[PDB]
Formats: structure tokens, sequence, C-alpha cells
């Protein structure tokens, strides 16, 4: 709990000093995934193969 | 006699506010304080010669769990000089802002005292508060005092005000 609370406090202290406008830029913009329904005919091997 | 010092010089959107407080003296002892407030109406961007000195509301933070005592002891701006256990602490602080733009503070020097209420009703300062930074967006000490503790407020307000006299005789 103390390592949790001290972390929270130093996070919010930075969010005040540095301002809440750059701290969102520290959180990386993660990528949402979509579905990629293809049709994908059976894969043709090469001739010599 | 009269001694007065200037406190607030800040470029508001409406102009250059100036606040002065005058501590009037009588045989050396100060008698009363007069706080005036002017305004150079218009527009001014001299964000270099602007500043502000404010004394903070004395906040009373109560320590109950064991992390709390470590919480502030982690704060490099907090600095206790007496190793005595404490339950509740009153923070009487003052700050000195120096602005760099509308809302960025080119400097913040916020010193203040932390006080402990003994059962003997004798109040002994546990330590000092010494914050100092540049290009900040708020006073961390004041914020931390606000959310994690209540102030020693003096203006207790009624839930319903009362009219003193009614009519037009005023």
């Amino acid at each position: 709990d103390i390592r949790r609370a001290v972390s929270i406090e130093s996070a919010i202290e930075q969010k005040v000093v540095n301002g809440d406008n750059v701290d969102a830029n520290y959180s990386k913009v993660m990528v949402e995934p979509r579905a990629n329904m293809k049709f994908d005919f059976p894969t043709l091997k090469s001739y010599d193969e | 006699s009269t001694k007065a010092e200037i406190k607030a010089v800040l470029n508001q959107p409406s102009g250059k506010l100036v606040e002065v407080v005058g501590t009037i003296y009588r045989e050396g002892k100060p008698v009363m304080e007069v706080t005036s407030q002017f305004l150079y109406r218009g527009e001014y961007n001299d964000y270099c010669n602007t500043f502000q000195k404010v004394t903070e509301t004395p906040v009373q933070v109560a320590f109950k769990s064991a992390k709390d005592l470590a919480v502030l002891r982690s704060k490099e701006w907090f600095h206790l000089e007496k190793d005595v256990q404490f339950d509740v602490l009153t923070f009487r602080c003052e700050s000195t802002y120096k602005f760099k733009s509308a809302n960025v503070y080119s400097s913040i020097k916020t010193t203040g005292q932390v006080l402990l209420e003994l059962p003997t009703k004798e109040v002994i300062q546990v330590g000092s508060v010494d914050y100092e930074a540049g290009t900040s967006y708020g006073n961390p000490v004041t914020d931390y005092l606000s959310r994690n503790g209540k102030t020693i407020e003096e203006s207790v307000i009624f839930e319903n005000a009362i009219p003193l006299s009614s009519g037009e005789e005023l």
C-alpha cells in the first residue's frame, strides 16, 4: 500500500507541476485492433516447389 | 507612522492589477492593516515584472495510517527537523509566485511551517516546508494540502443568512 500510495502521490505531483497537458503524451497511443476478414483462396505453392 | 508593502502585480486579461497592504504603526506596534487594490486597466504582456506573494490558508492534515507519514516524508519539499510522532499536523505556509506567461510560473518559492498540537496545548513546529521550482503549473504543496487535508477555516458560514434590517432606512 505505501508503494502504491507514494507512487500515486508522485504521479499527481508531477501531473500538477508538469501540468496535465504533457502527462497524456507519456501514455503511449496504443493501437486498437480490427478484424481482417479476407477471403484467402488456398495458398498456391511455387511450381518448382 | 505607516509601512506598506506591495504584494500582487499580475497581468490579468483586464489589465495590470496591483494590490498593496499597509501595516500602520503606533509607537512601533502595528495597529491595523489596509489592503487596497488598483488596476491599470488595458492590456499588458510584461510577464517578467509580474509576481505575487500570498500566504496560504493554514491547512490541517490528519495522519491516521502508516503510509501517510511516509507519504509526505517522501516529499522532498517536506522536511521535518524533529523526530517526534505526530497524529495531526497544521500547515501554515506562504508562497512567492513569479509568472512567465498567463499561467506558467517562472518560479515558485513556497516556504512554510508545519505545526503539531500537543495535549499540553503547546504547539511545537515539527519541521519546515521548502518547495522551489521553475516553469510549473501549480503549487504542489498547496494542492497536496487541499485534497489530503482540510484547512483551519475561520469564516464559518450560516446555511441561511439573516437580514439585519428590512425596509429602505438604509
